[PDB]
């Protein structure tokens, strides 16, 4: 239920640093 | 460079999870990268010394 | 403390001439520097909207967009822009606090009964005490709109601070 | 497909002798998939090595 | 019983202490907001929307971009000007200059230095602080008016003798300083100038008479501006750069939003007549009791 | 050494045209490039982006609990 | 011990006033000190590095 | 790149420099001026743009997801 | 179920798209 949303969830700030 | 990074919104750092925009951005020196481990006081003062 | 509850009843006084709203706010160190504060005579706001010039000016348009021309007789197109520059701008209050002080703490040596979530301990130098009016003619306001922060000290330099409203007005709006 | 992508960060990307595959390292068959989700920094093939090194270092430990 | 209305304002404290930023990311500033204030009882909305947020960067870029979109037609008159007179310059300023040595070098560095200043502009520059006198309330008055005093008809003796009596050869100019091999742009700078009357040249001069020496030293650079919008680039050797800077590329109503000249308020120790020497300033400080 | 006391008549050559074409090659490649303002504006845009990606990241998760 | 990589290092500017005994006069002062992040301190020009 | 003066002869110079400025420099404090001056001084923004669209297609097959688990 | 935040996640996001 909610650890795949949580597993969908962690990818999200694994984006910040290699953009900006 | 150019403004006080002042509270924890910026500094984060993991290991054994391998975050590999940590190591691409590592001459990217806006977003530094602490050991999460606020030193404390006496090792300060003794580092200091 | 008290000087903000004066402008907040002030403009609750001329609401029927003028549409505003106050912004009580206090200052730190980090804005300017302590000589910055210590002989600083007056504050000016102003609140430029979100797709035009101003809420000094005309509603619609004025005519004060013609290229300068590039000579001296001109150069304003006379003091009737000087004046209009001088009409866009308006006075708030003012109050200098320049001792280091407890916010939290400086509020209950007043009366004032704070009741905050959390024991944020602020600990700045000095205090200065001013409000901002932001305005919206219509009873609807816009997340769009810029606030104009003006410090002008005795010599007659300044530093324009400026800032949009929709940081301000995220939370506090939505929690009424 | 995910073949041809998996060969382009195998020999392209990692640049490892060719007698290494994804079926003689296991920890190889695992982070392949976290090595193609980022699509960028293909040029930055040194961040893509060290981050290799280091996971095969903390996978093969004692504690 | 009747409670005022101060009563319930003083014992109302403030909900929460929230603080905010500006656009540049300089200054973060300490809003409260209290209950009992008169902001609650207005039942307003809050439409946000995302093109008038894109329409109000847009009039945030013009007002950052008056001052730089100026620097940059500046460049271009530079630039027009070295090719319209086909880069042959004149010396409009009064130095001692030698034949033998190769001035093959100092077109460079005065290229350099060029580049280097543009790399270094700011809001505390040249013609910023020229236009800052200009910008003023009786200035175009005080214009027109010299204007028409240095046009007039040839002094008849009659009131020559018995007529009224009639009433500067020196300016305040304002400067920026380009440090070319050290690489210290010198931003904003006042100068003083005069006609040097052996010749028909210029002479700088500081505050005391100092005599600024940097023209000497081939290192630097620099720009000349006066309140008359003239422009004079300065290499070493006294040759020089002449032109009029530009203003029909920019917005009258920028100008003023973006660096008005400031005309005075009356407060506390101030004279209600203008031009006089003042009292003390207020100067509330943490050293004294506030008596 | 000797020297010359400065004039108005006295001017100094377009430096053989080796360097005032390299100043308009200068020109030219000046001309269409950075022009030092938006790089404010890419400042204040990268910090917006920051934050409404860290305030899509924090909304995604007080509702992903 | 790869585990640990680190970073590179980095210049860092330290922006801090003073006590509340020292800014009693000059209270615009800010000591402006630099420190070194991620370095070692050093005495003997490494050969192979 | 010699320049054009307009009086013919060379004029003796006794001034201090308080009084006037002079050009007295030889050649090679103006190499070394030169060796000081010569030396001391995107696409990837479109393809940030380009791995937003990406992440936009993540999210809407993640979605595709939400619908059909 | 989930069509709520997801929905307004389209929305906020080419919101956000509309910066550059």
């Amino acid at each position: 239920l909610r650890q795949l949303a949580q597993s969908v969830q962690d990818t999200i700030q694994h984006m910040r640093f290699l953009y900006l | 460079d150019r403004q006080p990074l002042n509270p924890a919104n910026i500094e984060a750092r993991h290991h054994g999870v391998s975050d590999v925009p940590r190591l691409g951005a590592m001459d990217a020196d806006e977003p530094l990268f602490v050991d999460d481990y606020r030193a404390t006081d006496d090792e300060w003062t003794l580092q200091k010394v | 403390m008290e000087t903000h509850l004066y402008s907040d009843l002030a403009f609750e006084a001329r609401f029927a001439d003028d549409e505003q709203l106050p912004l009580h706010l206090v200052l730190d160190q980090e804005v300017l520097s302590n000589e910055e504060a210590e002989t600083l005579r007056y504050v000016y706001y102003r609140n430029v909207d979100s797709a035009g010039r101003s809420t000094g000016r005309a509603p619609g348009g004025d005519e004060d967009d013609a290229p300068a021309s590039d000579d001296a007789e001109d150069a304003v197109g006379g003091d009737r822009a000087f004046d209009r520059e001088r009409r866009t701008w308006q006075r708030a209050c003012f109050r200098v606090l320049p001792r280091p002080l407890e916010l939290l703490d400086y509020l209950r040596q007043s009366g004032l009964t704070v009741t905050l979530e959390k024991e944020q301990r602020v600990r700045m130098f000095y205090a200065v005490f001013t409000t901002l009016g932001l305005r919206c003619p219509d009873n609807r306001l816009s997340g769009a709109q810029t606030l104009h922060l003006r410090l002008v000290w005795p010599d007659g330099s300044y530093r324009d601070w400026e800032f949009l409203a929709r940081d301000l007005l995220r939370e506090e709006m939505e929690a009424n | 497909k995910r073949d041809e992508k998996h060969r382009h960060v195998v020999n392209v990307v990692l640049e490892l002798p060719t007698e290494i595959s994804e079926a003689t390292h296991p920890v190889l068959a695992t982070m392949l998939s976290k090595y193609t989700r980022m699509s960028s920094l293909f040029n930055d093939k040194c961040a893509f090595k060290l981050d290799l090194l280091r996971m095969v270092a903390v996978s093969r430990t004692r504690r | 019983d009747e409670v005022a209305r101060t009563d319930e304002w003083k014992g109302a404290g403030v909900s929460r202490l929230r603080e905010v930023w500006d656009v540049q990311h300089r200054v973060r500033l300490r809003v409260l907001w209290y209950v009992n204030s008169f902001w609650r009882s207005r039942e307003l909305s809050y439409d946000d929307h995302e093109v008038e947020l894109y329409r109000a960067l847009d009039a945030y870029r013009a007002r950052i971009a008056v001052e730089y979109v100026l620097i940059r037609a500046v460049r271009d008159e530079i630039y027009a000007v070295l090719r319209r007179d086909g880069g042959a310059l004149p010396q409009r300023f009064a130095c001692h200059v030698s034949r033998n040595m190769s001035w093959r070098v100092v077109w460079e560095l005065c290229r350099h230095a060029l580049a280097l200043w543009m790399d270094w502009a700011d809001v505390r520059s040249c013609i910023i602080k020229a236009l800052t006198p200009r910008l003023s309330r009786g200035a175009a008055a005080a214009a027109q008016r010299a204007r028409r005093q240095r046009e007039r008809s040839a002094p008849k003796p009659q009131e020559l003798l018995f007529g009224p009596r009639n009433e500067p050869a020196e300016q305040t100019w304002y400067a920026d300083v380009v440090r070319c091999v050290r690489a210290q742009v010198d931003l904003g700078v006042e100068v003083r100038a005069a006609r040097c009357p052996r010749t028909g040249l210029w002479i700088v001069r500081d505050r005391r008479g100092r005599l600024r020496r940097w023209l000497s030293q081939p290192e630097v650079c620099v720009l000349y501006v006066t309140p008359d919008l003239d422009f004079y680039w300065v290499l070493p050797g006294g040759f020089a750069v002449s032109s009029r800077v530009t203003l029909h590329g920019l917005a009258q109503r920028a100008l003023r939003d973006r660096f008005q000249n400031f005309e005075a308020v009356l407060a506390r120790g101030m004279h209600v007549e203008a031009g006089r020497q003042e009292p003390e300033t207020p100067r509330v400080s943490g050293r004294r009791l506030p008596f | 050494a000797v020297f010359f006391e400065p004039h108005e008549e006295n001017v100094l050559r377009c430096p053989e045209r080796v360097l005032r074409r390299l100043l308009e090659d200068a020109a030219v490649t000046m001309r269409g490039g950075g022009w030092r303002e938006d790089v404010l504006m890419d400042r204040v845009r990268k910090r917006y982006l920051r934050q409404e990606l860290r305030d899509l990241g924090h909304r995604v998760q007080t509702y992903c609990e | 011990a790869v585990q640990f990589v680190g970073e590179h290092v980095k210049v860092l500017e330290v922006r801090a006033p003073l006590d509340h005994a020292q800014r009693q006069g000059l209270p615009d002062f800010i000591s402006r000190q630099h420190v070194l992040y991620n370095g070692c301190c050093v005495v003997t020009a490494p050969k192979t590095l």
